[PDB]
């Protein structure tokens, strides 16, 4: 499935199994505005953290609970959420995935 | 290397 391929070409999977990843489907510049849209603060209580004024196309990828490395299998869900992002830096752009409503 | 925005484009991003 999409999941267990694109985790491992984008090397998440290589080298061991990642218990969750998410991907979005918008264009980078797209996800590179949210920087400068709804300021919310993190769930670790940080505050640099912006969600999206509008859902956005992402494929959520979680382990199956029979995934062990070196076959690590996942559960490929498709939606469309508000993505939360943490941004720093300079261009001010996302660093980290927090979450997505 | 990698820095963290060049990390967060190739775990996250699919365009």
């Amino acid at each position: 499935n999409y999941c267990n391929q694109m985790m491992k070409s984008r090397n998440l999977t290589k080298d061991r199994c990642k218990p969750v990843n998410t991907f979005v489907h918008e264009s980078l510049a797209d996800v590179q505005a949210v920087c400068s849209q709804k300021n919310v603060a993190c769930k670790n209580g940080q505050t640099n953290c912006y969600q999206s004024y509008s859902t956005m196309s992402i494929t959520d990828c979680r382990e199956t609970g029979s995934s062990k490395y070196p076959n690590c299998a996942y559960k490929t869900t498709q939606a469309n959420k508000h993505i939360i992002v943490a941004c720093e830096g300079n261009p001010y752009v996302p660093v980290h995935f927090d979450a997505s409503v | 290397k990698e820095t963290a925005a060049a990390k967060f484009e190739r775990q996250h991003m699919d365009s």
